[PDB]
């Protein structure tokens, strides 16, 4: 309907925030702005937006959008020059399909090792120290690491640690048939995972609710997440740091950088109340402090917040790992990719299949 | 998917309207839709007031294809501009058109 804003965002974001600048829209120009946090709400938008329905603006990290660009269900966004220099390059890039803008870039994610300093006083800098810190918490009924083992995002940093990746980047292309997730660094990565998983250091059935309530709870030592989820720690009073993620085989965790992005729906009858919403609310240092009160973005792409919030040194270990890590490919082939990597980790996590079999699989269809 | 230039799919439909059989509006596509006679329906989305739902049932029950147009009534090109106004239009016949093996 014309004269309102129907907006799609996650429910682990700060939705609630987003809500806030909302209703100053809404105060300012009148127009009723909703905010939803359907669930799936990536796999839905390409099935709704087909058929004329769907909300006017789409959240999602921007590995998704470059498959809704090329069914053409985005409509091509097209700042001028003015604003494009107030948010950095590099998040642009990530929402840059064939040479056209296709979503306005919000925040740079990265998953960092989250530890509980009482517990930790020092948190491990290598994977392998894990399982011997977990002998010990156990012996005082802590466990040393729990996350969520259902999302291949979170056990991709230490598959890549080694060797494993999505595509080949060959020279400013993805090579769409040159796939790294069955190399030997893969194996390894894996490898190291479904041990830890054998000698019940973790528990194959984990998943993101499990995880972030034993930590919070003081359970646990250690979790992996992404900014949002410090605001849930801060409520708990549990005494956390933010820190890089252990390495593996004396190399770097390599998480996949995400930008939160906005992306406006093609078939939506109000794109210019939505430009106006996303460039001169949702996009200014009141907008995204609204939402970063609410769940931390992490990075944003506005350079003067950023600015403002560079000296916190959880986002400076955000900034480490996603230094540390590759910015996820934004084309239609990412979401074979990440549905291959979700059947493979949690085939051999349960012991459906071996490590080889399970990225054998996976190898094949990614690159399907 | 929906992935065709609104200056293409009026020029499809120009030539459907020049060399082919159609119907346009609610009440002669559902009659089409009954009769079994549409190849394929294009709705407009955001046309004023449209029977939405009502079509996409009809379009379900007959098992005939629907195309969405997400164009705005802002900048249309005649075809299209017909299309915008009535909501649906529903190919009969294609004609000297490949709107059906390229929109169906
Ligand atoms: O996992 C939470 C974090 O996820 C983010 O990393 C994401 C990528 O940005 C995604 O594009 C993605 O790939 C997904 C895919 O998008 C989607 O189809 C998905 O489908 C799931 C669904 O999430 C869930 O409901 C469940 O039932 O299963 C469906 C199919 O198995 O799954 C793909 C891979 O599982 O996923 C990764 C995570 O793997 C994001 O950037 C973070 O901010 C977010 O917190």
């Amino acid at each position: 309907e014309e004269g309102k804003l129907v907006i799609w965002i996650n429910g682990d974001k700060g939705y609630n925030g987003l809500a806030e600048v909302g209703k100053k829209f809404e105060k300012d120009t009148g127009i009723k702005v909703t905010v939803e946090h359907p669930d799936k709400l990536e796999e839905k938008f390409p099935q709704v937006a087909a058929t004329g329905d769907g909300p006017d603006i789409i959240f999602w990290a921007h590995d998704r959008f470059g498959g809704y660009a090329q069914s053409g269900l985005l409509a091509e966004i097209t700042p001028d020059k003015a604003f494009q220099d107030k948010l950095y390059p590099f998040t642009w890039d990530a929402v840059r399909y064939n040479g056209k803008l296709i979503a306005y870039p919000i925040a740079v994610e990265a998953l960092s090792l989250i530890y509980n300093k009482d517990l930790l006083p020092n948190p491990p800098k290598t994977w392998e120290e894990i399982p011997a810190l977990d002998k010990e918490l156990k012996a005082k009924g802590k466990s040393a690491l729990m996350f969520n083992l259902q999302e291949p995002y979170f056990t991709w940093p230490l598959i890549a640690a080694d060797g494993g990746y999505a595509f080949k980047y060959e020279n400013g292309k993805y090579d769409i048939k040159d796939v790294g997730v069955d190399n030997a660094g893969a194996k390894a990565g894996l490898t190291f995972l479904v041990d830890l998983i054998k000698n019940k250091h973790m528990n194959a059935d984990t998943d993101y609710s499990i995880a972030e309530a034993a930590f919070n709870k003081g359970e646990t030592a250690m979790t992996i997440n992404g900014p949002w989820a410090w605001s849930n720690i801060d409520t708990s009073k549990v005494n956390y740091g933010v820190t890089v993620l252990p390495t593996f085989k004396g190399q770097p965790s390599k998480p996949f950088v995400g930008v939160l992005s906005a992306g406006i729906n093609a078939a939506s009858p109000n794109k210019e109340l939505a430009k106006e919403f996303l460039e001169n609310y949702l996009l200014t240092d009141e907008g995204l402090e609204a939402v970063n009160k609410d769940k931390p973005l992490g990075a944003v792409a506005l350079k003067s917040y950023e600015e403002e919030l560079a000296k916190d040194p959880r986002i400076a270990a955000t900034m480490e790992n996603a230094q540390k890590g590759e910015i996820m490919p934004n084309i239609p082939q990412m979401s074979a990719f990440w549905y291959a990597v979700r059947t493979a980790v949690i085939n051999a996590a349960s012991g459906r299949q071996t490590v080889d079999e399970a990225l054998k699989d996976a190898q094949t269809n990614s690159s399907s | 998917a929906p992935v065709k230039s609104q200056e293409s799919i009026n020029q499809k439909l120009a030539l459907v309207i020049k060399s082919g059989k159609y119907t346009l509006g609610y009440k002669s596509t559902v009659k089409s839709l009954r009769q079994g006679k549409s190849k394929l329906i294009i709705i407009a989305a955001n046309t004023p007031v449209l029977r939405k739902s009502e079509l996409e049932y009809y379009a379900m029950l007959s098992k005939t294809k629907v195309y969405y147009f997400q164009g705005g009534n802002n900048e249309l090109g005649t075809a299209v501009g017909k299309l915008f106004r009535v909501g649906v239009v529903s190919i009969l016949e294609a004609g000297d058109s490949d709107i059906l093996t390229t929109l169906a």
